[PDB]
C-alpha cells in the first residue's frame, strides 16, 4: 500500500487512468459480453465523413 | 513380536530416505527455477526492443504521409476515409433500417 | 540381515540426488542459451519489420 | 487393543497436522514476497513513464485509449445501433 | 505378546510422522524459495517493458 | 490515513475488475427502459 | 465479536469499505449472474474520450 500510494501521490488523475484502462482489459477479456454502443458516441465521432 | 522388531528398525531408515526425496526435490526444482527466469527475463528485452523498432517504422510511415495530406487534406480525408468504411462495412451484417424503427432483441447465443 | 538391506535404500537415493542435481543443472545451462537465442531471432524479425513498414509507408504516399 | 488403536490414531494425526500447519505459514510467506515484489516492479514501471506524459498529455491519452478500447471493444460484441430507440431485450442463457 | 506388538508398532509410526513431517516441511520452505526467485525475475521484467514503454 | 484516496481508489478499481471480469455484462445505453431476464 | 468490535470500532467507516467489497467478491464469485450496467456509470467515466 505504502508503495502504491507513494509512487502515485504526485498524479493521482494519470494513475486512475491507467489503471482504470488496464482493468477494462482484464474485465472485458472473456468473448462473452455483449456492448451495445450507438454511432452518435463520441468515439465513434471520425465514422461520419469529413 | 519378532516382525515388529525389524519394522521399527526399517521406520528410522524410512524417516531418513524421505528427507533425501525432500533435499533432491530442492536441489532438482530450485534450478528449474533459475532457468524460467532467464526465459521471462530475455522476453522481456525482447518486448522493449520490439516495440521501440515497431514504433520507428509507424512513426516515418506516418512522417512522410503528413506531408501529403497537407497538400490535400480533404481528398486524403476521404479516400482513407471511404478505404476504411468499406472494410468494416463487408465484414459485418448490416440492417440500414429507418429511424421510425424502435424496439429490438440482441439475441445473444 | 534387516539393516544391511535398508542400508542400501539409503545409499541408492543418495546417488539419484547427485545425478538429478547434475541433469537438472545441464537443463538450466540449455534453457538460458536458447532464452538468449529467441530474443535476437525476435531481435533480427523485429528488424526486417520495420524496415518493411517504410517501404509501406513510401508507396503509400506515392499513391 | 481399542485404547491402544485410537491412541495410535490420535498419535499419528498430531504430527501430521504440524506439517500442514508449518506448510500453511511458508505459503503464506510466499504470497508475501511475491506482493511486495510485485509493487515494486508496477511502481518503477509507472514512474518511468510518467516524465513522458509530461511533454504530451493530450497526445499520450489519445493513444492509450484507442489502443485500450480496440482491445476491448474487437473482443466483445457491438451494435453501434441509435439510442433514441431506447428500448431491447438482452435474452440471456 | 499381542500387547507388546501394539507397543512396539507405536514407535514405528512415530518414525513415519516425523519422516513425512520432515519431508513436508522441506517441500514447503523449498516452494517458498522457489516462489520469491521467480518472482524476482518477474520484477526486473517489468522495468524492462516499462523502459521500451517510455522510449515508444 | 496517510493516503486514503489514492489506497480506497486502488482497492475499488482491484475488487471491481475481479467481479467485473468474473461477471456477464451488458453495457447498454442508461436511457433503454426495456429488458428481460430470462431465467431459468 | 469483542475482538472485531474494538478493532473496526477506531474506523467504522473503513471496516464497511473492506468487508463490503470483500463481500462482492465471494458473492459474485460464481458465473451464473449478470451486472447490466450502462456507460453513463461513474465506473466507466474513463471510456469516453478524452
Amino acid at each position: 500500500a505504502k508503495l502504491f500510494a507513494d509512487a502515485f501521490s504526485k498524479d493521482p488523475d494519470f494513475y486512475a487512468f491507467i489503471r482504470s484502462l488496464r482493468a477494462y482489459e482484464n474485465s472485458f477479456s472473456g468473448n462473452q459480453d455483449v456492448m451495445v454502443m450507438s454511432p452518435d458516441s463520441d468515439f465513434f465521432r471520425y465514422m461520419k465523413t469529413p | 513380536v519378532k516382525a515388529a522388531f525389524d519394522d521399527a528398525i526399517a521406520a528410522r531408515e524410512n524417516e531418513q530416505q524421505y528427507i533425501r526425496e525432500a533435499e533432491a526435490y530442492t536441489n532438482e526444482v530450485q534450478p528449474r527455477a533459475n532457468g524460467q527466469a532467464q526465459r521471462i527475463l530475455e522476453e522481456a528485452r525482447a518486448y522493449k526492443a520490439q516495440t521501440i523498432l515497431e514504433a520507428q517504422g509507424e512513426v516515418a510511415r506516418f512522417a512522410k504521409l503528413l506531408p501529403e495530406y497537407k497538400a490535400a487534406p480533404e481528398i486524403t480525408r476521404e479516400r482513407l476515409y471511404i478505404e476504411t468504411m468499406e472494410k468494416v462495412l463487408g465484414n459485418t451484417r448490416k440492417v440500414l433500417v429507418n429511424d421510425k424503427g424502435g424496439n429490438l432483441m440482441v439475441l445473444p447465443l | 540381515t534387516e539393516v544391511s538391506e535398508a542400508i542400501y535404500n539409503r545409499m541408492r537415493a543418495e546417488r539419484e540426488a547427485v545425478a538429478r542435481r547434475h541433469r537438472s543443472q545441464g537443463q538450466e545451462e540449455a534453457e538460458k542459451l536458447r532464452a538468449t537465442a529467441d530474443y535476437e531471432v525476435t531481435r533480427t524479425l523485429a528488424e526486417a519489420e520495420r524496415q518493411g513498414r517504410i517501404m509501406r509507408g513510401e508507396g503509400d504516399a506515392e499513391a
